[PDB]
Parts: structure tokens; sequence; C-alpha cells
């Protein structure tokens, strides 16, 4: 649906080169979500290891502009909506009063897949729940969380 | 191994002779759990037989319950496991007579969660607590009757709450009516309550030199008014060292042990006291009135003339007549309100320790209904009116859940059904509790006023206001004697049983003479001065106990049920003996049959459509995220993605029907894997506004 602008190539190819490193104009693989996270995308760690695993057949464990350029126009053909992101909650809110407790939310988002690490939980839930009060309004988190 | 494990899997499912067949076989080669549907079956071994070991456990735990043979593990693997996905109170109810292994049933099932269950974090381990909470009830509220050589006296409801990780946090007791004449009374062959036994035979030296007491039984007329101080079947020395040392996993201070105690030895002292003779009534001995001050810590003089006295605006002077019941009456006062404060003291214990969250509006709980059963004997008063009541009002739910709900639903509905038939014993629960009309609104009628209405002026408003009812009869109807005079005859679900209306007023208003009432609260000892205090609105035993029940059932009807039914083998307590004219007679007031067929017949699964779309919707992606059409259309496409066969499924009006288990948890263990991705979506969703947040 989404296809990119004359503009937006501008964008990434800036962006891109604060990685360049040595300046080959080429990046790491292993620093190859960090740009697209930068770039306003919210790509899963699976996905990220198989575009991996499509340029870097070569080794060198390396990709270049043109290639992560169709890394991202990819990427932004499917992207979860708020209103994916607000129903995957709902899921883990048993209630269905629109709260989870953080306890709760640090114990399923360290133990289900793709597990963010300890460190990781804590920034999560210091302005998720804004009130300190162990409650998160998930809702109010997502609309945070997806502003643009 | 041995004939089938679900009756529903039974050929001939309408024989009556072909269902008790298969409850003989596997009951000879010691298999004595068997499905109807859901419904778990439990025929009382009267032997021990170690199915109960933690081997045992393993094999049931995590495990689909159609997957594994039948055993009560797995209902219990069932009912936490319903409690893990869908969060909800669940509750397990057990119906069965006196012996049919009630009790027995609770306390193996409370054994799997403690040992199969996760632990918590900080939690503590309530789960020690849980189990030790038991003997400790069992001793106070457990006694030998003819039925049962452990009897419990008192109804128990027992709540286990668990953390959103499925681990205990703590739980709560609900007690119901203990039986207070056991204290001062037993028909001969009855025991008292385990408690006193214990303490004599296992009770150290040094303590039962400071309650002055003595070791041999025989030697205290309230442990053996029924001839009866041993049973071959219970080791009272073992008992106590399991009692004493639950106490102290339960939280009892040494000195709360030792106040206990002091109350315990009280009422063995108060049995004690012989009245002799003015012109009216006095103490003869001053033994038991001795250590009945020091134990009890009142002053001897005060409790002495409120034995022998009665405060009418001076003291009038009492007979040997009034100077004994006076006394009973403090001795079932004393034990009762002790008894209470015991449950209380227990509830203190297993309360979980948190100010709030997170979370603990995430707790669910686990309910265990574990209540006194149908049981008749030659003689049969007030305490028998009120368990076999109770069963009454249980054997309704029952009926309710298994039986008129389910098939008034499919009506309701647009599913196919072609009704069964079934007794209902909503008429016999109307003839006791039913307003005004009822027997317990009658006998609190006649208990307004004192020296005016007697038993058997009792049991004539009774034959008047009841006229010719069908569960009802008295020597005024028909033929009989057998029927006797001052006595009434019920027709309970369970069969007749005869009762005594003598003690029914008396044992209805539960009388503490204010002479006495005053007594207990200048008592020093401080269990008994959490029990008496101070000095209206007294409203009567039966009454009461009606409003427990009431509440009783509203608690379970919000909670998701599951059934486990006990059979009782025969009446000789004897093991591998299968008394066919017995199970047959229960097999047939339980409703078994009626039972196998709405099972075989039936769904085991319905749901509102809303409630089915908003659950599983993620499992389509016509679905998912959102539905815009009627949810029924969406539980359609929705059924239709995860490959549900026409059969396996009926769509009802307001709701959607499965028929076998089997399809749901495939179902559950489809959206417990979508959980893995929707997580994902979060984590991602995360991770990407995190770096631009710290950066940018
Ligand atoms: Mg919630």
């Amino acid at each position: 649906a989404d296809q990119l602008t004359e503009e937006q190539i501008a964008e990434f190819k800036e962006a891109f080169s604060l990685f360049d490193k040595d300046g080959d104009g080429t990046i790491t693989t292993k620093e190859l979500g960090t740009v697209m996270r930068s770039l306003g995308q919210n790509p899963t760690e699976a996905e990220l290891q198989d575009m991996i695993n499509e340029v870097d057949a070569d080794g060198n464990g390396t990709i270049d502009f043109p290639e992560f350029l169709t890394m991202m126009a990819r990427k932004m053909k499917d992207t979860d909506s708020e209103e994916e992101i607000r129903e995957a909650f709902r899921v883990f809110d048993k209630d269905g009063n629109g709260y989870i407790s953080a306890a709760e939310l640090r114990h399923v988002m360290t133990n289900l897949g793709e597990k963010l690490t300890d460190e990781e939980v804590d920034e999560m839930i210091r302005e998720a729940d804004i009130d300190g009060d162990g409650q998160v309004n998930y809702e109010e988190f997502v609309q945070m969380m997806t502003a643009k | 191994r041995v004939g089938v494990q679900d009756f529903v899997l039974l050929e001939n499912f309408t024989s009556e002779a072909a269902f008790i067949e298969n409850l003989r076989r596997r009951f000879r080669e010691n298999l004595i759990y068997t499905y109807i549907g859901p419904v778990l079956v439990s025929v009382n071994p009267y032997r021990d037989l170690q199915i109960y070991s933690r081997q045992h456990m393993e094999r049931y735990r995590g495990v689909s319950f159609y997957e594994v043979p039948p055993h009560l593990f797995a209902v219990a693997d069932t009912v936490y496991r319903a409690l893990r996905t869908e969060r909800r109170d669940q509750a397990v109810m057990i119906s069965g007579e006196s012996g049919a292994g009630k009790t027995e049933a609770t306390k193996r099932l409370l054994q799997f969660y403690a040992e199969t269950c996760p632990a918590p974090e900080r939690g503590g381990a309530v789960r020690d607590r849980l189990l030790q909470s038991n003997p400790v009830l069992e001793a106070f509220g457990n006694a030998k009757t003819l039925r049962n050589d452990n009897s419990s006296r008192f109804g128990k409801y027992m709540d286990v709450q668990f953390d959103f990780k499925g681990a205990p946090v703590g739980g709560h007791i609900l007690s119901y009516l203990l039986e207070k004449s056991r204290v001062v009374h037993q028909n001969h062959g009855e025991r008292n309550f385990h408690i006193f036994y214990q303490l004599l035979e296992g009770g150290e030296e040094e303590t039962l030199r400071r309650l002055g007491l003595e070791r041999n039984p025989q030697s205290y007329l309230y442990l053996v008014k029924g001839q009866c101080a041993k049973v071959s079947s219970i080791n009272d020395k073992s008992d106590w060292k399991v009692v004493r040392k639950a106490l102290t996993v339960i939280d009892f201070t040494e000195d709360e042990v030792e106040d206990l105690l002091s109350i315990v030895a009280s009422v063995l002292h108060l049995g004690n006291i012989h009245f002799a003779a003015n012109e009216n009534a006095q103490v003869t001995t001053e033994n038991q009135l001795k250590y009945l001050t020091r134990l009890l810590s009142v002053e001897g003089s005060t409790l002495r003339e409120a034995l022998t006295h009665r405060k009418i605006e001076l003291l009038s002077p009492l007979n040997l007549e009034q100077a004994a019941y006076a006394r009973d009456a403090l001795a079932k006062a004393v034990y009762s309100r002790t008894f209470t404060w015991l449950v209380g003291k227990i509830n203190r214990s297993l309360a979980s320790k948190d100010v709030e969250s997170p979370s603990w509006r995430s707790t669910t709980v686990l309910g265990l209904l574990d209540i006194y059963g149908f049981e008749v004997f030659q003689h049969n008063s007030f305490e028998q009116f009120c368990i076999n009541y109770c069963n009454e009002k249980l054997q309704q739910l029952f009926i309710e859940l298994t039986l008129k709900s389910e098939q008034e639903e499919y009506e309701a509905e647009g599913i196919a059904w072609e009704p069964v038939q079934y007794f209902n014993n909503k008429i016999i629960c109307d003839l006791v509790e039913e307003k005004f009309k009822g027997i317990i609104s009658i006998l609190d009628e006649e208990c307004l006023r004192p020296g005016e209405a007697t038993d058997l002026t009792f049991l004539e408003k009774l034959e008047d206001t009841v006229k010719h009812h069908p569960h009802f009869l008295t020597h005024k109807l028909a033929d009989r004697k057998s029927l006797g005079r001052g006595e009434f005859r019920l027709l309970h679900y369970a069969g007749e049983v005869t009762y005594s209306v003598t003690g029914f007023l008396d044992k209805n208003n539960d009388l503490l003479f204010r002479n006495l009432k005053e007594t207990m609260c200048s008592s020093k000892n401080p269990i008994m001065s959490q029990c008496f205090d101070r000095s209206k609105r007294p409203e009567t035993v039966a009454t009461q106990f009606k409003m427990s029940l009431l509440q009783l059932v509203e608690i379970l009807q919000s909670k998701e049920p599951a059934y486990v039914r006990c059979i009782k083998p025969n009446d000789a307590k004897q093991p591998g003996r299968f008394d066919e004219v017995l199970i047959r007679h229960q097999v047939k007031y339980l409703g078994l049959l009626e039972n196998l067929r709405v099972r075989r017949a039936g769904f085991a699964y319905r749901r509102k459509y809303e409630a089915f779309l908003q659950r599983y919707k993620s499992l389509c992606p016509e679905t998912w995220p959102t539905w815009a059409g009627r949810p029924q259309d969406g539980v359609a496409v929705l059924v239709r993605h995860l490959g549900y066969k026409p059969e396996e499924y009926k769509m009802g009006r307001t709701k959607i029907f499965i028929r076998f288990p089997k399809t749901l948890f495939a179902t559950e263990d489809a959206l417990e894997v979508r959980r893995q991705s929707l997580a994902t979506k979060i984590q991602a969703a995360w991770r990407g506004f995190h770096w631009r947040q710290k950066f940018l």
C-alpha cells in the first residue's frame, strides 16, 4: 500500500550513513535492527534474521543501502496498527478493564517469545506506569508508544 | 484395564444393572474412580491403596483428562488448568453420605495442589499451612459415630487463592454449625471429639499434671457417655503428635496452645461436677471447681453460684435437673465458641500478607466443598435435622447444575434436545425453608416466649400447618407405628429419616444464661475473652443456619463447578465389600443414570458468541484484530478457519455449543501458542519506541 517517497529515500539515506562506520557505504548485519528502529520502524527479531539471512549469504556480515532500502520498504508494507497492539495487550488483560499489573506485565514480557531482559522491562514499566501504583493502563501506553 | 473408564462409553447405557456391574467390577480390581462425562464417581475402598503418592501426581499434572485413566488428581489438574487458562473462580463440589470419603477426598486434592503447583517468590509456604489445618480441625471437629470412625461434625468450604503465576498465595475457610451436643453427650458407640482423647493418651506428664487431668478417659463423664473410649482404626497418641506439630505450622504460639489446652481441660472438669442437695442444689466436690478457676481464669465463687443460681431482681437457687442443664449449656458454649475462634485463628494464618498489588485483583480462588453428609441413626434429633437439611439444599444445587439448568438452556437455544426426566427435591427444600409455611419458620414461631410452647406443642402446630404432605408424615397419618408419637417422619432425597421433636425448642434457641455469660466475660484467659465480651437481636439457630446455606449456595453459583460423587460400599466400613442393595439405592437418588443420559447426548462446553469471539479471535485473520459484523457471523468464519467439523459443534440462538472437550483443548492450545506472537508484537513495538526516546 504505502510506497516510498522521493523525500523518504533521502531521509533513509542520511540516517544510514551514521552507522556507515568504516565508510564503505555499508552497515553491519548486527547493526541492522538499530537503524530501522531509528527510522520509525518496529521490526521483530525474527524479521531481522530473515533480512540478515538473505543478504549475508556472501558472508562479510554487511548490507548496503540499496538492499537496506529494500528491507525498509517491505517492513513498511505491513506494520502493526495501534489497534492490533491494543488488542494484543487486551489478551493478557483478564479483567477486560484495560489494566495489567506491572508484576504481570513484567512476567509475560520476560517469559514469552522474543523475551525482554530484566533491564529492558524495568525501563518499559517506568514510562508505562506513570503513577507508579503498580498498575499500567495499556490503551494509554499504546498511544504513547505508537504515537507519531 | 477393567470395565469402561467412562460410563458414557458404556453400552446398554440405560441399564441400571449394567451400571452397578461396572462399579463392582472395577471396585474389586481396586479401581475406585470412574467418569460420567466430566463428573467423577468415587467408591470408598475402606483400605489404604496408595494412588496418592507423588509418582501418581506427576502422571496427572499438566495432561488432558481424557488421555489418562480416571483418578481424583485428574479433576484436580483439570480444575487447576481451568483456573489458569481462563481466570475464573473454580469450585470442586463433593457429595456423599457419612463415611463416603468426602473429607479424605478434599485432603488429597489439597496435597496435589501443594506438591504440584509452582512456589511463589516472596510468597510464603501456605502450602504447609493449608495441609496442616486438617489435623487441627479434625481433632476439634471430628468424632467417631456409628457411620464414620472419623466424622466431621462441622461443614467446611475452603478457598485457595492463586496468583497470576499459578501459585498459592493463601486461603480462607468457612465453617458451618458445629454439632454442639456432642461435647456434653454421645449415643452409645460414639466418642466425643478426637481432641479430648488425643490429649489424654498423647499429652506429656508435665502438661497433664498442670491441667489436673488423668490419663484414663473413663474418668471423665463427658468423654465416655457412649461407653466407647477407643477406636481400633485410630491411634490417638500419634494424632496428638501430629496436631501439636501442626499448631506450630499454622503459627499458634506455645502460649496459645497452653491456653487452648486450658479450655479443653475445663470442659472435661466441667462435666465431672456433681450436684447434691439442700432442700437447693450445690457442688459437693471441690476438685473440679478448683482447676476450673485456674484454667478458666475466673473467680471460683462467682462460677459456683453461677452454676447453682439463676438471676431473676434477686438470685433463686436451682435443682439437680436445672443445675446440670446450666452446666451443660456452659460446656457447649465454651467449646463451640472456642471452635469458631479456632477457625478464625487458622484463617488469620492462611491469609496472605500483602498491602495492595501487584496486583491482587488478578488472584483467582479454587473452592473446595466439604460438608457433613446425609446420616440416619436409630434416634435422630435436631443435629441430624440440620445436617440432612444441609444435604438437601446442596443436593438441589447439584440437580440445578447437572440436570435442570443444562436442559433448560437447550430449550431457550436452538439446540435439538429430547428432555431427560429427573426427580426434583426442590419440594423437600421448600418443606423446610419456605417462608411462613416452613418447618424452620414454624419452629421459630413456637420459640417466642418460654413456659408456653413445648416439644409436643411444636409438633402439633406442625401437623396443623403442614397438612398431608408427600415428604412429611406423623403418627396422625395412615398406618404407623412403625411411626411413633412425639416424632415426625421426613422423606429426604436419600431416604426417610425419623426425628424426635424432643429437645428441638431448647436446641433451636441457643441459650446461655446471662448468669453464665457474665462469668465468662470475666475470664482472664486470652481465648476466652475473645469468645465472650460485654453483654436484643437473638436470632435462632435454625434461621441463622438457613442464612448460612443460602450464602453458601450463591457463593458456589458464582463459580465454575466440578463434580465429585462419593459412594459408600457398605455399612460395615469393610474393604472389598460391595453391597449391591446399598450402592443401588445411592445411584438411584444421586440420579447417576439420568446423568449418564444427559452426558452422552449433551455438549461439554457452551459460551456466548461475544465471549467466544473476544477470546479466540486472534486465531483467525478475518477476526483479527477486529470484527465489525454480528458476533455469530464472526464465530462462524472463526470456527471454519479453526477446522471444526459440523458434528463437533452447534450454533445456538445466543451461544455456541461444542460437544467434546478435545475440541476446545486443541483450540486453547492454539491460543496458547498465538500468545507467543502477540507478545512479540508488544516487545517489537516497545523496542522500537524505546530506542527512539533515549536517542534522537
Ligand atoms: Mg485487567
